[PDB]
């Protein structure tokens, strides 16, 4: 399964050396060094910039580098160049028949100040409840770059179920808005204690929690 | 894909 | 050299098909039997759907075939599910630890039905309200096709300012999701009879309202 976890945004200025880690798990733990690093610009099919953890294919600018130990492979961009802005991925062969991919590090050559995400959690209103409908909305506003992660916990227990997340969208202030939503049932929302929207932005992580109350 | 030897 | 000839779009419909070519030379396509095909949904993780000839990695959808013919390889999708509509890439060996990627193709189902958006409007959070922040959100879920038009309203007298909308994301199906905020203060919020998010989709207009009432 795609057990190769990667940082969302990765960003820098022309010059500094942006790194892009990639983690995973199990089997022959870190016993496979089939880690391959790929760039892709927004309109292209994915260039392979590295492989066999430490290897670059014919040419590939010696400022792109690789590294790996335990559970973490890394791709350091030693001296960011303007056209280094792109999507970046990890890949690992789980065994024969198997190929595991990363989540992607959108790397941005910073135009603005790096903006840290405003997150706000809303629970299903009285009325929606009155309609046998349960939706929660985690508005994520104002980040830069538009590259975030969202994880929903129910009583701290990270549920992989009914939820979506919008794409980040350049607001009229060039900051990115997104939306993760969760769709529940007044039984399961009542039959619980707490609901977390855990949002992360390279080098940060919020978790705002809403608790079920009543009135009606 | 990676693939291959 | 070339962008490995790949058609830039392919259509179909419910239970129709399409068959797509990875086209290059005797160095790569011609040469070695390993033709890999990718399923990468709009901007996200490329997925290995097939890797040599027609070698689907145990757990792959549908009448997903791969037949290599000449310098041309090809994938088949008989079971035009919406679940496809994607950027399908290929790639083959090139020798010397080199792999070149196909160029084109964004797969398009036709037939796909219209879905009118469920608009769920969210009054401000009490926690946020205590923070002296009043922010109203209009959720738009489920809708197909993809164009959606939103309006915010005070008591009519339209009222825009401090308003954001996000550009529609595909979801748990080729059904879309958008949102929208009103970053208000308590004074803009709490004075009025209500506020209202009016959403449109292929002629049809919804309207969603909120009154300072909240319950919990």
């Amino acid at each position: 399964p795609s057990a190769l976890t990667q940082p969302p945004s990765a960003s820098g200025s022309l010059g500094q050396s942006v790194t892009i880690s990639c983690t995973g798990t199990s089997s022959d733990v870190g016993g496979y060094n089939y880690v391959s690093w790929y760039q892709q610009h927004a309109g292209k099919a994915p260039k392979v910039i590295i492989y066999e953890v430490n290897k670059r294919p014919s040419g590939v600018p010696d400022r792109f580098s690789g590294s790996k130990s335990g559970n973490t492979a890394s791709l350091t961009v030693s001296g960011l160049q303007a056209e280094d802005e792109a999507d970046y991925y990890c890949s690992s062969y789980e065994g024969s028949d198997n190929f595991v991919f990363g989540t992607g590090t959108k790397v941005t050559v910073l135009g603005q100040p790096k903006a840290n995400p405003t997150v706000t959690l809303f629970p299903p209103s009285s009325e929606e409840l009155q309609a046998n409908k349960a939706t929660l909305v985690c508005l994520i506003s104002d980040f830069y770059p538009g590259a975030v992660t969202v994880a929903w916990k129910a009583d701290g227990s990270p549920v992989k179920a009914g939820v979506e997340t919008t794409k980040p969208s350049k607001q009229s202030n060039n900051k990115y808005a997104a939306s993760s939503y969760l769709s529940l049932t007044p039984e399961q929302w009542k039959s619980h204690r707490s609901y977390s929207c855990q949002v992360t932005h390279e080098g940060s992580t919020v978790e705002k929690t809403v608790a079920p109350t009543e009135c009606s | 894909q990676x693939h291959x030897x």
